């Protein structure tokens, strides 16, 4: 009924971060969990998700870079983000919807975390 | 306004139906999520469960009338039921137990269902004008229990797990038995004949032995639906032939055959319409978030509110024909909502499902409620048994019809599932509409036959 996102932060281009979404009351096991992200001056958009039976959905621009996964024992959902690029910078929210679907728009989801900020810097080491 | 035993029967029946619908509301989701069934497997397994739940009713009527007595058989049915719910709660520790637990519920149901109704009839002088009122309050009793269970059971199961939901079903039965026992004295002179002789232990053991055998047979049939099909095929030809040997039989036969179509449709509420709500409907109504599985409660909801209005307000075959048309509109509405009123993301307003369950419940009030009381009177034990049998066959068929909406576990996009529900609901609506037309065409002929 209430989700909590953790794991955000600041990272350099081409590095990795790992978000986690945890729920409190209900078992997150009955829910498809979708990750949304809002970048400055833009709408919440679907990034990635897992439904209640391991089916996966992804936004095109994160395929082969992000992986959603689920630990049904710890009752926790994860977003591994590799090869992070500056344009991945956003507030990331997790959302829970009962059942097997991952609708693309926020209205499809009733339960929402607060959000964690992810910032990717074009920083690289000096040659 | 009613005899003192009426309230007792009302609340016993309420709590038993509570226990039954607590399971019904969550059973397909339980098969899929907890046991890992595909949607096809869950739907046909649920169809076989329901079929046995309703085809066994005749056993319980016989055991109450002729072997142990109505009140004894109510007690024994409530005990076998409670045991079945606790066994289902125990299935989470012992998954292998699941099919035995469900068989135990089915058999317990076969024992229990006929008897409170049978008891209530005997609470009133034979032509007491309150009778009709009493039996409408009986249906509402059923539907209050249903309304509570379908509302709460999914929420409970989400927050506390299935074992807790099933134990609370058991507990509903325990308190049904407690309220029976506490008020035993209200039905002292009420009963069937074996209720007033001391109990025959010979027969009680025959009944227990036969119950346990049936539990094992039900578990087997539920595990092997592909032969439950053949068993109910051979039984249907057999029951029909004996019926023909025994013209107002033709009238009950045709109204029973039309009821079968009604029961195929009623069997979608826990299966395809349940998963349609899960997959393609917004889970928020009037600003409240809900468990989509709770949407099933819209059927007892609409009965509870409509049945007073529809008690105060042609005749039988027209009443059946009207019911058929309303059911048709319910599925045509579901299809229309999918075809024309969905979101860009593939979701539809829950108000469309509210309207679908309104249509389906009005159909129910015109067929299954009215049909039982008056088809029986127009016709006797044999016909109720055959009605329960055609209901069982209808529920198996319903599970198989539900399989056409079944969604593989990996699909996550509503725009992929919406057209499957929409094609199948549309075709169901159109076939039921044709069925209602032929029914209407036969109304004058069949209404001559009632003379
Ligand atoms: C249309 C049928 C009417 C449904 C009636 C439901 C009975 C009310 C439930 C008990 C009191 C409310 O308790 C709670 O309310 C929240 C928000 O309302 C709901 O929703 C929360 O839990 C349920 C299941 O547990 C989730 O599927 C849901 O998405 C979640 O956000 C649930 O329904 C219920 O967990
Ligand atoms: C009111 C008398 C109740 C009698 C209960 C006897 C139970 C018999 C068990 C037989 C085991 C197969
Ligand atoms: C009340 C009887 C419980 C039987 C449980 C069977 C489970 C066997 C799994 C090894
Ligand atoms: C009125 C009590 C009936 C007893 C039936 C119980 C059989 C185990
Ligand atoms: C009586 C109808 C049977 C249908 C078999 C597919």
């Amino acid at each position: 009924v209430q989700l909590v996102e953790s794991g955000g932060g600041l990272v350099q281009a081409g590095g990795s971060l790992r978000l986690s979404c945890a729920a409190s009351g209900p078992t997150l096991s009955n829910y498809a969990v979708g990750w949304f992200r809002q970048a400055p001056g833009k709408e919440r958009e679907f990034v990635a998700g897992i439904n209640w039976s391991s089916g996966l959905r992804y936004k095109d621009v994160v395929k082969g870079r992000f992986t959603v996964s689920r630990d049904n024992v710890k009752d926790t959902v994860y977003l591994q983000m590799n090869s992070l690029k500056p344009e991945d910078t956003a507030v990331y929210y997790c959302a829970a919807r009962f059942g097997g679907m991952l609708p693309l728009q926020p209205s499809g989801y009733a339960n929402w975390g607060q959000g964690t900020q992810v910032t990717v810097s074009s920083h690289h080491h000096h040659h | 306004q009613q005899p003192r035993p009426f309230f007792m029967i009302f609340f016993v029946e309420l709590w038993e139906r509570f226990g039954y619908y607590g399971v019904q509301g969550v059973l397909a989701v339980f098969f899929v999520k907890q046991l890992g069934f595909s949607q096809e497997q869950a739907f046909v397994t649920f169809g076989a469960f329901a079929a046995l739940v309703y085809g066994l009713i005749s056993i319980g009527g016989y055991v109450g009338d002729h072997l142990l007595g109505t009140k004894r058989t109510i007690v024994l049915g409530a005990l076998v039921l409670a045991i079945g719910y606790f066994m289902t709660g125990m299935s989470l520790l012992k998954p292998d137990l699941i099919f035995i637990a469900l068989g135990t519920i089915a058999v317990g149901n076969g024992l229990f269902k006929a008897n409170p109704a049978s008891l209530l009839s005997k609470c009133y002088p034979p032509k007491d004008p309150r009778l009709d009122g009493a039996f409408t309050l009986f249906y509402m009793s059923i539907n209050i229990g249903s309304l509570i269970a379908l509302s709460l059971a999914p929420v409970i199961a989400d927050r506390f797990g299935y074992s807790v939901t099933y134990n609370l079903c058991g507990a509903g039965l325990i308190i049904a038995l407690l309220v029976y026992i506490a008020c035993r004295g209200m039905v002292k002179d009420i009963g069937s004949e074996p209720d007033f002789r001391p109990m025959s232990f010979s027969k009680l053991l025959y009944v227990l032995l036969g119950s346990v055998v049936m539990i094992f047979v039900c578990a087997w049939l539920m595990h092997n639906v592909e032969v439950a099909n053949l068993v109910l095929i051979v039984l249907s030809i057999v029951v029909t032939i004996i019926f023909f040997r025994q013209n107002k039989m033709f009238v009950a036969f045709v109204l029973m055959l039309e009821a079968v179509v009604f029961y195929i449709l009623y069997a979608q509420m826990p299966t395809s319409l349940n998963f349609f709500a899960i997959n393609n409907v917004h889970h928020e109504i009037l600003g409240f978030s809900i468990n989509p599985v709770s949407f099933q409660a819209l059927n007892p909801f609409w009965v509870v509110l409509a049945s007073p209005i529809l008690a105060g307000i042609l005749s039988m075959p027209m009443k059946f024909t009207l019911g058929m048309f309303m059911c048709s509109l319910g599925f045509l509405t579901a299809a229309a909502a999918g075809m024309w009123f969905a979101d860009a993301q593939g979701l539809t307003s829950p108000w469309f499902i509210v309207l679908v369950y309104l249509f389906q419940s009005l159909g129910e009030l015109f067929i299954s409620a009215l049909g039982l009381a008056m088809i029986a009177a127009l016709v006797m034990g044999f016909i109720l048994g055959m009605w329960f049998l055609t209901q069982a066959a209808a529920f198996l068929l319903g599970g198989y019809v539900a399989t056409f909406t079944a969604v593989p576990d990996n699909i996550t996009d509503p725009l992929e599932t919406l057209p499957v529900y929409t094609n199948v609901f549309g075709k169901i609506g159109l076939v039921t509409l044709g069925v209602a037309v032929v029914m209407l065409l036969m109304v004058p002929w069949l209404k001559r036959m009632i003379a």
